[PDB]
């Protein structure tokens, strides 16, 4: 069975280079072109360039010519793409893919290396409780947790040690002053709050951070 | 002298990455060399050097014999010969070491 | 460059229905077009190659037709797992190009947004920060615009937005909008209003709060 192995993630400083690997198995390496495809968050696919591992002949999207250097290591059945002089424009997922034999549909795809370009340091998140003040809805109440200024991704957000898993919306993270911010809402019965405890537990593995924030009225 | 002509080599399939070029290659490859000209082995600093010269001289000699015979090599032709003559020069530099 | 145009950019469909979308090339490419499916947070997957050739392990309900400049992918009976983006791509000549994608979605009932507004925590006010949060949860269709107003005048600066994907269970959408200001700036005003405009009603839902109470 053909496999294409890519690292999950890379954190790279602006201006630095990164070399992404794509390791193939389950077939004859030199018999098929390998291809690299960029996808910016929430956007479409863009072709970068492709290489024939047999002789390392390449083809590039004109605009990546000088920016993306494609190589293989025949001894390890590995294709590499190096991006240099990174900017925030280079933050994206990079897939490798392999075509057929003398045919050029992309038959096998790697899982993608998610690249984040940032000068931010590992920074633990701040967790602020969002409780309301004033006019209640009908038999229902909404709580939230604001997670501000952390790096890198991800955080794990749970509610009540995972026992609240019913009416939760955790929004995708956004960039705020060179750092990430997200929020999570939870909607619960008014019989349960503030009559009992609601706590959001926010884990930031990269900083070994684990903070519980109990939500209190006012 | 100063060049030498190597023995003839079997033609590789070469895939050029797009449906049009693969077809183009398959139809035009009979027009390209199946053997290379080169300078002796003790006259280059390395492989890269030998190969560069072997490719240029060969396409030049090949281009000259075809034109007397009329017709021309286009830019795709020129592009594809370099790739394939390059492969061939490399096998040849290997036969020497 | 061969430009590939896909339409529509988003398509809403009901399960079991037969659907189609098209890919058109600016130059003739014979049959050199391929289709890929990409579900949220996954790699793309080859679904049809060369306009019409089926692919091992892809459900037979997928088919493609066409040759030249005008290509179509059809799905005989849409299943939830087929909700995804679909891109076409050509390999006739360099550069490879991709269509911009057609997003598949599930048809559901129009649903107005649920709006909850939350003031800054004391902790945060303590660190000199003030973020006002607005959640707009479980609405359909996805299109929605959020405008913030302060003491009646619309603010545009210091507003960051985030959207969830369509819910797998109830097929709805949710949105988060957070306006961050300085504590000083925050103390310079009293009333904060989040205002959501959606198709479900011509009247914007206004949620707001006054510091003075
Ligand atoms: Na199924």
């Amino acid at each position: 069975q053909v496999q294409l192995q890519q690292s999950g993630t890379e954190l790279v400083m602006p201006g630095a280079s990164v070399k992404m690997s794509c390791k193939a198995s389950g077939y004859t390496f030199t018999d098929y072109w390998m291809h690299w495809v960029k996808q910016r968050p929430g956007q479409g696919l863009e072709w970068i360039g492709s290489i024939d591992p047999s002789d390392s002949y390449t083809s590039h999207n004109e605009k990546f010519k000088g920016k993306a250097t494609l190589t293989v290591d025949e001894s390890s059945s590995t294709a590499y793409m190096q991006l240099s002089s990174l900017t925030s424009e280079d933050s994206a997922v990079y897939f490798c893919s392999r075509s057929g034999y003398g045919y050029y549909a992309m038959e096998y795809w790697g899982q993608g290396t998610s690249v984040t370009v940032s000068s931010a340091k590992t920074t633990p998140p701040s967790v602020y409780p969002l409780a309301p003040g004033g006019g209640a809805t009908n038999s229902m109440v909404t709580l939230g947790c604001l997670v501000k200024g952390y790096f890198p991704e991800p955080v794990t957000v749970t509610w009540n040690s995972g026992s609240l898993s019913g009416g939760v919306h955790t929004f995708p993270a956004v960039l705020q002053s060179d750092l990430y911010t997200l929020s999570s809402s939870v909607t619960v019965p008014s019989s349960t709050w503030p009559s009992e405890t609601v706590t959001c537990n926010v884990a930031h593995p990269a900083s070994s951070t684990k903070v519980d924030k109990k939500i209190v009225p006012r | 002298g100063g060049y030498m002509l190597g023995s003839a080599m079997s033609r590789p399939i070469i895939h050029f990455g797009s449906d049009y070029e693969d077809r183009y290659y398959r139809e035009n490859m009979h027009r390209y060399p199946n053997q290379v000209y080169y300078r002796p082995m003790d006259e280059y600093s390395n492989q890269n050097n030998f190969v560069h010269d072997c490719v240029n001289i060969t396409i030049k000699q090949h281009t000259v014999t075809t034109t007397t015979k009329g017709e021309n090599f286009t830019e795709t032709d020129v592009k594809m010969m370099e790739r394939v003559v390059e492969q061939m020069c490399i096998t040849q530099y290997e036969r020497e070491s | 460059d061969i430009v590939l145009t896909q339409s529509p950019a988003i398509l809403s469909v009901s399960p079991g229905e037969r659907v189609s979308f098209s890919c058109r090339a600016s130059q003739n490419i014979g049959t050199s077009i391929h289709w890929y499916q990409q579900r949220t947070n996954e790699s793309p997957r080859l679904i049809i190659k060369y306009a019409s050739e089926s692919i091992s392990g892809i459900p037979s309900r997928f088919s493609g037709s066409g040759s030249g400049t005008d290509f179509t992918l059809s799905i005989n009976s849409v299943e939830s797992e087929d909700i995804a983006d679909y891109y076409c791509q050509q390999s006739n000549t360099w550069p490879y190009t991709f269509g911009g994608g057609t997003k598949l979605e599930l048809k559901r009932a129009d649903a107005a947004p649920t709006v909850s507004i939350f003031p800054p925590s004391s902790e945060q006010l303590t660190s000199g920060g003030a973020s006002v949060v607005c959640f707009l949860n479980n609405f359909y269709p996805k299109d929605i615009n959020v405008k913030w107003k302060i003491d009646g005048s619309e603010r545009q600066n210091g507003v960051l937005n985030s959207e969830t994907d369509q819910d797998s269970k109830d097929s709805t959408y949710s949105m988060s909008s957070t306006l961050t200001l300085t504590k000083d700036e925050y103390e310079r005003h009293n009333t904060y209003t989040c205002e959501a405009t959606h198709k479900t009603s011509t009247s914007p839902i206004v949620k707001s709060f006054n510091r003075n109470e």
